[PDB]
This record gives structure tokens, sequence and C-alpha cells, in this order.
């Protein structure tokens, strides 16, 4: 059974930094890559990010690119994710996800067979 | 007596003869391939009757 919790989500003041994280198990941690996703409340999902297998490489999305840092630790099977100078327009329920083990035609295909369970982030004052 | 030049009979018609056959050769199906191999471990393919 695999399955992935996450925690760290909560209501901040806009102009604040967050750090959330999610802890595998059940599955060689090290051997698989992991991807950030968002869904904004009642829209569709959003991808965010990604780490590689060894931390050494990573990509981001541009809407998040220069706020959005990740960061990854084989030994203790935890992933975190940290936002600064974090803004309005990120309020949605985090999910951390797993990449595809087989993807059959070409190399460029991405998909995400396991999820996590979310942790919801809304910025008032 | 001089001796001024050469006299060779020139040609009037061409003759061309190939095997005729009509299996037109498999090369998309290396070009167009999903995915390759490693240089370390590269791939061969024969091809004949084509
Ligand atoms: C060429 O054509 C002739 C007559 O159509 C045939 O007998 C012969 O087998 C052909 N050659 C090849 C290689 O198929
Ligand atoms: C490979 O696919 C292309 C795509 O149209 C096609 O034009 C081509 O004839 C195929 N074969 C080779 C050898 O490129």
């Amino acid at each position: 059974e695999v399955q992935l919790v996450e925690s760290g989500g909560g209501v901040v003041q806009p102009g604040r930094s967050l750090r959330l994280s999610c802890a595998a198990s059940g599955f060689k941690f090290s051997k698989f890559a992991m991807h950030w996703v968002r869904q904004a409340p009642g829209k569709g999902p959003e991808w965010v990010a990604v780490i590689s297998y060894d931390g050494n490489q990573y990509h981001s999305a541009d809407s998040v690119k220069g706020r959005f840092t990740i960061s990854r630790d084989n030994s203790f099977n935890t992933l975190y994710l940290q936002m600064n100078s974090l803004g309005p327009e990120d309020t949605a329920v985090y999910y951390c996800a797993r990449d595809g083990p087989d993807t059959s035609g070409y190399y460029a295909n991405i998909y995400f067979d396991f999820w996590g369970q979310g942790t919801l982030v809304t910025v008032s004052s | 007596i001089y001796q001024t030049s050469n006299f060779r009979v020139q040609p009037t018609e061409s003759i061309v003869r190939f095997p005729n056959i009509t299996n037109l050769c498999p090369f998309g199906e290396v070009f167009n391939a999903t995915r390759f191999a490693s240089v370390y471990a590269w791939n061969r393919k024969r091809i004949s009757n084509c």
C-alpha cells in the first residue's frame, strides 16, 4: 500500500512565507521523481513544480518562478515546498503527486499515479 | 606518310536492365521509431531485397 500525507497549511496575512511538506511511505522514495500540484477552489488543477530523484535537477512553472522553492531529503522521506512573498492568488489545496512509473510511447509524457491528501492555504486579514 | 588522328565508332542506343521488384524499402520503421537505443548498446538492422 502506497500513501502520502502532507501538512503545514494555514491562514496567513499577505507578504509572509510558508513551509509545508509531505512524508511518503510504502515505496522506495529515492527512485521516483515528485511533483507539486495545486487546485483553486471550484476550478481545475494546475501544475507547479517538479524535482528529480536525486535533487540535483528541478523545474518550476513561470507563474510561481522566483517565489517558490522545493527541496528533497532522501533519508528522511520528506520533500519540502517553500513559498516566499506569497500573494492573494496562491489560495488552493496543494497536493504532492508521484511521477508515473511507465508511460509507453515517447519520453516526454508524464502523469500522476498516486496523490496526497491536501492542505488548505488561504490569505486574508 | 603521316599519322594525324584516331578513328572511333560512336554509340547509338542506351541499354538499362535492372531487376524489377516493387518492395518499397522499410526506412520509416527506423527513422520514425518512438524509442531509440543507448549509444553503448546501439541497434543494427539489415536491409535487403528492397
Ligand atoms: C523482371 O521481369 C521479368 C518479366 O516481367 C521477370 O521474368 C523477372 O523475374 C523479373 N525480375 C525480377 C528480379 O523479379
Ligand atoms: C517517417 O514519418 C514521416 C512523417 O510523415 C514520413 O514523411 C516519412 O516518409 C517516414 N519515413 C521516413 C524514412 O522518414
